[PDB]
């Protein structure tokens, strides 16, 4: 299960997701 | 045959010539430093010390020696425009003279080792074949240099037996050859203390000297003897370079 | 196991376990790229992302503060700082993290994390060259990028009077930087600019032609229109005609080649050093050594009114530039020029 | 003297010791 | 006379184009 | 026997000669010709020319205290505009090198070779049974050419805003053309920079690792070392695809940089970004593009010393 | 105008020239 | 020899000073601002009209020390080419007629030194790599 | 055959006689190890003391040094 | 396992079905609940110009740069 | 006594070219810089 | 100077490259 391309594949993944989402969070910001 | 670009490669296989190569750059380095020393001292004007020093007449190896001693001249003047009581034989003529010599000397023995390339010495009594044992020879060449560091930090920056290094004070006024004291403290690790210099060629030359004591004893281990390629000349290129 | 049939140890194990082959080739050199790499990436994006440069630039970059891609960067520390790595833990952020990304750190962590990471770069590819028995040509080709990198990021600024003069990891920062370099350095008169110009222009040229010849000379080696799959990678017969593309570019331009070897070696020299005399150039340009002036043109137009070239037309050029952009670019020198001693072309 | 910025460094080489540690004990629990 | 050396430099180097496209080395088993 | 004709075509397109003379080369050889022997004449001795039509002319000859670097061929006189200016429409010789004649000369020989070349190159790749498809990789310096000398000033309605035919004159083109256009925010020229800095990437690329192949016609060992090292198994594993897309990529860079020269010819600028972030009170942030702005006013203030008279450059 | 400039000129032009000549003479005599 | 130091001074008696030239500026605007910061005068670039020029407002230098101690200008044109020499720091006396010298700043040695040993530490980075290279590889590179 | 006989060469022969000899198994790559820890530690020490990033009380880091 | 497998098993499925939206509600919540500003010291929209300085922060000496920073920030 | 190491450099016309158009190529570009 | 100079420069180098071309092509030939 904890295999080395289930670590390089989640450690680039979770970050890429949470600033997405923190990117369309910041969408709507009003100025 | 070969390019252009590989026409030394033919000394890669015999010690010999490659001993009387190492020679010839060397003359050609100390001849070029004479040469450099003699077209200086042709063109300096050491008539204004305070508003024409030498690094406002582009002085290159000037410099140099004037920082670990010589500072009078042949000429009758010294670098701090005071007249020379007693120029002595080391003066920046004789210096030049005393380069170019040792140019033509180190010329002349890499013409004998290029003529007498076949020496017994570099031939393996076991299978007869040119070879050289880098680890003992890197001994030999570390315990040299250890020697020569100490020797310079103890002798000649401290100024027990040689004149001393160049001392000046924070803005550059005053400042002139003096002995330094070596300063074991922190201070002697400040780039700006004089005595950190002393301090450090001392203690380096007796590391030098144990690590070149070891390296003459202790031979190699197998797996870092072929991990490293101990045995092939041009790794020592590598790590040199 | 080795050349005397000795024991195994935590060595062995440890390189038989990295060496494996997977999808993911790790090799010792791993444990510096991957590291390193992920972190310089990590800073990159978690900076353009949130970190601002309100405090050492005086500049709003950031996406959280309204900035889109081509306008957020990851800016270098305020001249204040001089050429201090600026750990987290050193002196100037005391251990404290947001003092430490509020004061410019972030760069410093991104640049030095990357430099490691491309050493590491280098390593791998020497280790799958080995592994693979092959000459290592590419590590020899990835040298100019590293000598590219070290020239601008790191030499540059240390010859400078701190990292605020360095490059700042954005679009419109390196637009910047290459405009600073127009105005104040004269770069594109320098000739080691020219050689790495012609170099980098060369290799696309090269690459161009490489490719139109290799495929407008294929060998009809199958049926159909469609030629890519009239190909089989394990087949041991040249898919093109070296003779018909020698004669029709020795008939067309007058030289052409006719070794492969060659041809290859030419396509990998060319960049390279094309890259490498820029990195001197660079190197020369960080002790301000700049081809900046010819001083016959300067002392015949100062002489001669009347006297005018391209040259002296970029000079003025350069002088606007230099006037009209160091009062924002340098806040630390405090500038605040008149309008009226700001270099202007009187015809309005 | 002890300084406060030698504190920190000391801090940061067994912190750099620590990681180089962890690692070396993560490749040797893998291998074998 | 600087203007006469570029223009030196400039004719060798045509003169060195023109040889390098007519009397080249005949290229064989290509 | 054949007809004198007959000889004539067997001779014009004979694969047997040194260089091909095709039916392009026919008029390719003269205009080149005329045009080489124009600029050299003219880059080793000409009277200064007056580009900015306001009376004061600049000098680019060897002869007129010139050296490489900084000499060029000045473009054509602002007062000529777009028209044509050839020898005899010239009171005296003289006249014709002080308002800038040699330049439209060089320029149009030049263009017409160039057009030529690229029909001499499609020539011999159809008489000597090749596909003829390297004239469209040609085709793209050929399009940034044309869009450099002659789309551009038709654009801006003269021949003064033209390349000079020189080292420094190059330099002045780019600076002027940064400052009234904004190239560096454009999508077509980052589209540029990227197909010439991945064109020699790739060409680095290629040539390492076919030469690193070619053991005492690539073997596919090469391939599995670029999927190790790079991740990415079967990318390039076709020789035939590999080349096209080392062909594909410059050409489609140059393409989008030309097109996008030519675009800004009739006053379609770049990205503007200035004055976008803003407080909440409503001060303006500065931000990197408003110092690209800075630096593009810095060069517009000198841009032209005597040239305009009125408040907007609308020329 | 300078002597040096002109000097150096004639002798980068010149030297490697007469090297590059040597080699040459030297491979097509062989 | 030294000129001494100059002293910039308006009509009203308020100390001027001439921001001084920073290394990045091959040419620099001349500058006189007052001990707050606020700049007081100021060469109207080449052919441009000013408010703050340096005869409007009536600048005077004042010469302590030097070859030149105790002397006062008011002539405009001398006071404009002394803020223009001692924008570059302490103003001297030069003799360019000997070495019929350019009048362009040169580099001392320490900068030529610099710049040769960086570059050649540079081109032996690549040697390294590749010699490196080739110890490693060497039996691919022999056959 | 045989090399040419010199009295130098007869009295250094033995410091090159002994070639290609190795210490069996991995000898003392540990103590280099960390000898080169060392190395390294001190690099660091004396490069972030140039540096100014590691300040100590004896150490002034500027040109007044030569005033003490 | 290939990709394939790995697509087609359902407890992939179910398992990164709660987490990935929870992802991306932390991450949403993040920005909004203003700990970004916090975390990372990048001024509010109404706090660039405070009425100290109206202008923009220049930091003067590294050494004591951590309690400037905070007093031009108006912390 | 005769070396065994022994070889001869080689330079064909094509590298001839390419070094004088090199060293001709260097000149011209840098003439403008020395002589200033 | 500048003649005197050139002149014998030239007259040291160009005869000595003449010289060196004829000699190594004879010396390659064994
Ligand atoms: C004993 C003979 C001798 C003596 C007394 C001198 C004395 C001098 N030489 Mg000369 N020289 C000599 C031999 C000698 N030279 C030879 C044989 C050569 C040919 C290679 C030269 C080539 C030469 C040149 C080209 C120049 C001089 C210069 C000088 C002057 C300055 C020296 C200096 O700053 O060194 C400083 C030396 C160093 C900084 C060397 C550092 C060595 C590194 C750090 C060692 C690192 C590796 C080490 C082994 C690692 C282990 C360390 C430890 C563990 C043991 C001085 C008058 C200069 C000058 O102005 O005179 C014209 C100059 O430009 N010399
Ligand atoms: C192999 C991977 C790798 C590499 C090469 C680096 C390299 C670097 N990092 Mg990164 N880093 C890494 C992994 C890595 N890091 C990881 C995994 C993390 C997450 C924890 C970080 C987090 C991190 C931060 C947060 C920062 C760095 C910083 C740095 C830089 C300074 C390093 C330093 O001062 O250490 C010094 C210490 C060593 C080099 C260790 C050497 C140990 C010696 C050899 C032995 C000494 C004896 C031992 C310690 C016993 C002590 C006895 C004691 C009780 C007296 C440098 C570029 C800093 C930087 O420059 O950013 C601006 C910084 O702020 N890194
Ligand atoms: C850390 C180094 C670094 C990195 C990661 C990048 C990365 C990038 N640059 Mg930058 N650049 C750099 C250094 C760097 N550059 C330097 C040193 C210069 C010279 C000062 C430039 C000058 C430059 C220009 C002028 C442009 C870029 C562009 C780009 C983008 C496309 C480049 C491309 O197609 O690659 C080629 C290979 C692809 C596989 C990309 C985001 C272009 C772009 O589109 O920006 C958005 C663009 O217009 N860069
Ligand atoms: C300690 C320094 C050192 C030493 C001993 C060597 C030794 C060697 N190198 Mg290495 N090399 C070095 C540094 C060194 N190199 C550096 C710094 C670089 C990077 C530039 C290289 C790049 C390099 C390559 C790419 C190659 C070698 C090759 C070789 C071998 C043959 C060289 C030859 O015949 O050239 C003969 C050279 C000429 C006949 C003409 C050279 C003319 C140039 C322009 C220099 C002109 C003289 C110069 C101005 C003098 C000043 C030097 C300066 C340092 C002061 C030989 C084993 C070759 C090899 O091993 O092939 C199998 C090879 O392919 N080297
Ligand atoms: C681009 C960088 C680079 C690359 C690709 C290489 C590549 C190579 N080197 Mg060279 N080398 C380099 C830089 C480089 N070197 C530098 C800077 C030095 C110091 C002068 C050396 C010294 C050196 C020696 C002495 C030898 C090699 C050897 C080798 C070969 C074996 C690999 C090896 O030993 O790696 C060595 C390891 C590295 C290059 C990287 C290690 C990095 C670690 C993580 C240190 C990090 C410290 C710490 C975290 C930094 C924090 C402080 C920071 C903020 C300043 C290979 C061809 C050997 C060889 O060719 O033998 C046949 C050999 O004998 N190299
Ligand atoms: C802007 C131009 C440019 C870019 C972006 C680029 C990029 C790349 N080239 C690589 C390779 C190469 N490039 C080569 C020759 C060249 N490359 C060139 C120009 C470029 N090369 C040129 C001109 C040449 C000719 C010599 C060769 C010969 C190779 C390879 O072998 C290699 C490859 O296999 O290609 C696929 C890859 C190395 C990946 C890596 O280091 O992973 C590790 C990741 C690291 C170290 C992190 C990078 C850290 C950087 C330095 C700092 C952070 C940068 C930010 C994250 C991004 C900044 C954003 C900007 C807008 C400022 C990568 C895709
Ligand atoms: C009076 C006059 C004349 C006035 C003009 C004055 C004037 C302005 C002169 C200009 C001065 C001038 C020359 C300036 C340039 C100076 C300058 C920048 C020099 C660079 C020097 C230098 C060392 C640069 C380093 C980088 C470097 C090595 C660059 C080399 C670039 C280069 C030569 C690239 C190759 C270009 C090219 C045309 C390649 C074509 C190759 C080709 C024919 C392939 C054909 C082909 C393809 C195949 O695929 C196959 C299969 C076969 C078989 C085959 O054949
Ligand atoms: C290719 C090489 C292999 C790849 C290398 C990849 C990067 C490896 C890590 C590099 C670490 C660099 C550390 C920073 C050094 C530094 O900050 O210097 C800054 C300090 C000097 O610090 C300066 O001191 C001055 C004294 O008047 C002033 O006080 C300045 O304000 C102050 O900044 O220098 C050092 O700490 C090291 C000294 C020797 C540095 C050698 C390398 C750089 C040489 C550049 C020469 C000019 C060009
Ligand atoms: C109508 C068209 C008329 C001709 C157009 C112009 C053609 C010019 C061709 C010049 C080729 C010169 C090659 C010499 C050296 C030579 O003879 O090369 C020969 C070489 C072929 O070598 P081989 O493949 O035979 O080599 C086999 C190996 O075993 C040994 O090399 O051709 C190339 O390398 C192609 C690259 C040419 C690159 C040319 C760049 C352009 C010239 C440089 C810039 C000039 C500026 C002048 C400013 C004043
Ligand atoms: C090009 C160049 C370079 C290089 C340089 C060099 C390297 C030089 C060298 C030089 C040299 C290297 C020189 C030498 C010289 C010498 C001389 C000039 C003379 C001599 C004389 C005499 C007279 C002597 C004699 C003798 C002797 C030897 C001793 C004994 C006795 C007798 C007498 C025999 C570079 C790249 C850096 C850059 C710049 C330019
Ligand atoms: C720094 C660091 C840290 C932290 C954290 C990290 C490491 C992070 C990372 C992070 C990351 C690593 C992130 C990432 C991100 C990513 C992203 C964010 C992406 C995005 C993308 C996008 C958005 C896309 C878009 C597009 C494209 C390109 C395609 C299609 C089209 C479109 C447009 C859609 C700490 C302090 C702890 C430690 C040290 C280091
Ligand atoms: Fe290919």
């Amino acid at each position: 299960i904890f295999t080395v391309r289930w670590l390089a594949i989640h450690g680039i993944a979770v970050p890429t997701i949470f600033f997405l989402g923190a990117i369309t969070a910041m969408q709507f910001i009003q100025r | 045959g070969l390019p252009w670009y590989r026409v030394h490669t033919v000394v890669i296989n015999d010690p010999g010539r490659l001993i009387s190569v190492h020679l010839m750059h060397t003359a050609l380095v100390s001849g070029w430093a004479g040469s450099m020393a003699l077209f200086e001292i042709s063109v300096f004007d050491p008539s204004d010390p305070v508003l024409n020093p030498m690094w406002r007449q582009g002085m290159f190896v000037l410099p140099f020696m004037t920082r670990l001693g010589i500072t009078q001249s042949w000429g009758g003047w010294t670098i701090s425009g005071e007249t020379a009581t007693n120029p002595g034989i080391w003066s920046y003529e004789g210096v030049a003279a005393a380069h170019i010599i040792l140019s033509g000397a180190l010329f002349l023995a890499s013409v004998w080792h290029w003529t007498y390339w076949d020496l017994e010495l570099f031939r393996d009594p076991r299978t007869g074949k040119t070879a050289l044992d880098l680890p003992k020879i890197f001994g030999i060449h570390l315990f040299l240099s250890g020697l020569l560091c100490f020797g310079f930090g103890a002798f000649h920056v401290t100024g027990v037996f040689g004149p001393g290094i160049w001392v000046s004070d924070p803005y550059g006024l005053t400042g002139r050859v003096q002995p330094v004291a070596p300063s074991w403290g922190a201070d002697g690790f400040d780039p700006y203390n004089p005595g950190g210099i002393a301090s450090h060629h001392i203690a380096a030359g007796i590391l030098g000297v144990l690590a070149g004591l070891f390296h003459l004893c202790v031979r190699p281990s197998i797996r870092l003897y072929f991990g490293l390629s101990m045995g092939s000349i041009e790794t020592v290129l590598s790590s040199s370079i | 196991i080795g050349t005397y049939q000795e024991k195994r140890t935590w060595f062995d194990d440890a390189d038989d376990w990295l060496r494996q082959d997977r999808f993911v080739f790790v090799g010792w050199s791993g444990l510096l790229l991957f590291p390193c790499a992920y972190f310089a990436l990590g800073g990159w994006l978690t900076g353009t992302t949130f970190v601002t440069s309100w405090y050492t630039h005086g500049l709003a970059t950031s996406y959280l503060e309204g900035c889109n891609f081509l306008t957020a960067a990851v800016s270098t520390p305020a001249n204040s700082m001089a050429h201090s790595l600026l750990f987290v833990w050193g002196p100037e952020a005391q251990g404290d993290f947001t003092r430490w990304c509020q004061l410019g750190g972030l760069w410093a962590f991104v640049a030095l994390h990357g430099a490691f990471g491309l050493i590491g770069f280098m390593l791998r590819q020497f280790e799958i060259a080995r592994s693979v028995n092959l000459r290592p040509y590419n590590a020899i080709a990835f040298s100019a990028p590293i000598a590219v990198f070290v020239s601008v990021f790191l030499i540059y600024p240390l010859g400078q009077s701190g990292w605020f003069f360095a490059p700042s990891f954005g679009v419109a920062a390196i637009f910047r930087f290459i405009l600073f370099f127009q105005g104040f350095h004269n770069w594109t008169l320098n000739p080691f600019h020219m050689m790495g110009v012609a170099g980098v222009l060369g290799a696309a040229l090269l690459c161009a032609i490489h490719g139109a010849t290799v495929e407008n000379t294929l060998f009809e080696d199958g049926d159909g229109a469609n030629t890519f799959r009239a190909f089989n990678p394990t087949q041991a017969e040249e898919t093109y005609s070296m003779v018909t593309a020698n004669r029709f570019w020795s008939q067309i331009f007058g030289v052409a080649f006719s070794n492969k070897r060659w041809l290859h070696f030419f396509m990998l020299l060319v960049p390279v050093t094309g890259l490498w005399m820029s990195a001197i150039g660079v190197v020369g340009l960080a002790l301000n050594l700049r081809a900046y002036d010819f001083v016959s043109q300067e002392i015949r137009a100062a002489e001669d009114p009347e006297f005018e070239t391209f040259y002296t037309k970029n000079i003025l050029l350069n002088e606007g530039i230099r006037a009209w952009m160091a009062a924002q670019d340098q806040p630390h020198e405090r500038l605040v020029f008149p309008e009226e001693v700001l270099p202007r072309g009187n015809a309005l | 003297a002890v300084t406060p910025s030698l504190k920190n460094f000391l801090g940061s080489l067994i912190a750099g010791a620590t990681v180089l540690g962890g690692i070396a004990l993560a490749i040797t629990a893998v291998s074998k | 006379m600087e203007a006469l050396v570029y223009t030196f430099l400039l004719v060798g180097t045509l003169g060195i184009i023109f040889f390098s496209i007519f009397f080249r080395d005949p290229p064989r088993m290509i | 026997n054949s007809s004198l004709w007959a000889r004539f075509c067997e001779w014009i397109t004979s694969t047997e000669n040194r260089l091909y003379i095709g039916w392009f080369g026919v008029i390719m050889i003269p205009c080149l010709l005329t045009a080489t022997s124009v600029f050299i004449i003219a880059f080793i001795a000409a009277p200064p020319v007056d580009i900015d039509g306001i009376r004061e002319p600049v000098s680019g000859s060897l002869l007129y205290g010139n050296n490489i670097i900084t000499g060029a061929v000045i473009p054509t006189s602002n007062a000529i505009g777009l028209h044509f200016y050839p020898i005899w429409e010239a009171a005296s010789l003289d006249e014709w090198l002080y308002n800038g004649g040699p330049y439209q000369l060089i320029v149009c020989h030049f263009l017409l070779g160039v057009y030529c070349y690229m029909g001499r190159e499609w020539e011999l790749s159809f008489r000597l049974g090749m596909r003829p498809w390297i004239a469209v990789a040609y085709s793209a310096p050929v399009a940034a050419a044309s869009a450099v000398f002659l789309v551009y000033p038709i654009g801006q309605g003269s021949f003064s805003d033209g390349m000079p035919l020189g080292i420094s004159g190059t330099f002045n083109f780019m600076i002027v053309f940064q400052a009234e256009h904004n190239i560096l925010m454009h999508p077509f020229h980052m589209l540029g920079v990227a197909g010439v800095f991945g064109g020699s990437l790739f060409s680095a690329m290629h040539g390492s690792l076919v030469t690193s192949s070619l053991i005492r016609y690539n073997i596919v060992a090469a391939h599995g070392y670029f999927g190790r090292l790079i991740f990415q198994y079967a990318s390039f594993n076709n020789s035939r695809s590999l080349h096209f897309f080392l062909a594909a990529w410059p050409v489609i860079g140059i393409w989008f940089t030309a097109l996008g020269l030519s675009t800004m010819a009739f006053n379609l600028n770049g990205f503007n970004f200035n004055q976008s972030v803003v407080d909440s009170q409503g001060r303006v942030l500065n931000t990197w593009a408003d110092i690209i702005n800075r630096a593009n006013l810095g060069m517009e203030v000198m841009h032209e010393r005597n040239a305009h008279n009125f408040p907007l450059d609308l020329a | 105008v300078n002597i040096y400039g002109l000097t150096a000129t004639a002798l980068f032009i010149i030297i490697p020239t007469s090297f590059l000549l040597i080699l040459y003479v030297k491979t097509a005599s062989t | 020899g030294w000129l001494g130091h100059a002293s910039f001074k308006d009509q009203e008696g308020r100390e001027l000073f001439v921001r001084r030239m920073p290394t990045f500026f091959e040419t620099f605007p001349v500058l006189l601002l007052d001990k707050d910061g606020i700049v007081r005068a100021d060469v109207p670039f080449r052919k441009a009209e000013s408010k703050y020029s340096i005869e409007q407002v009536g600048v005077s230098v004042t010469f302590y020390g030097g070859e030149l101690d105790g002397l006062t200008f008011t002539d405009p044109a001398t006071v404009k080419k002394y803020a223009r020499k001692a924008q570059l720091g302490e103003i001297f006396e030069f003799d360019r007629s000997t070495l019929q010298s350019d009048g362009v700043f040169r580099s001392s040695p320490r900068g030529w030194f610099t710049f040769g040993h960086v570059c050649f530490a540079l081109l032996f980075f690549f040697g390294h790599i590749w010699h490196g290279a080739r110890t490693i590889f060497r039996d691919v590179f022999a056959g | 055959e045989p090399g040419l006989v010199t009295p130098l060469g007869t009295l250094l022969r033995p410091l090159n006689s002994e070639a290609g000899k190795v210490l069996p198994g991995w000898g003392t790559t540990v103590l280099m190890a960390v000898f080169i820890l060392l190395f390294a530690a001190f690099l660091l020490i004396i490069l972030e003391i140039y540096n100014s990033s590691l300040i100590l009380d004896d150490v002034s880091m500027s040109w007044e040094t030569l005033a003490k | 396992r290939p990709f394939s497998d790995i697509l087609t098993s359902i407890r992939y499925w179910v398992i990164h079905s709660i987490t990935v939206p929870a992802l991306f509600i932390a991450g949403w919540l993040f920005v909004s609940t203003g700990l970004a500003y916090d975390v990372f010291g990048t001024p509010r929209p109404n706090e660039y110009f405070t009425e100290d300085r109206q202008e923009a922060p220049l930091i003067t000496d590294r050494f004591n740069a951590l309690e400037q920073v905070k007093k031009l920030s108006g912390n | 006594r005769p070396n065994p190491n022994k070889q001869v450099v080689e330079l064909n016309r094509t590298s001839l070219y390419w070094g004088l158009l090199l060293i001709f190529v260097l000149a011209v570009l840098f003439s403008s810089y020395i002589f200033n």
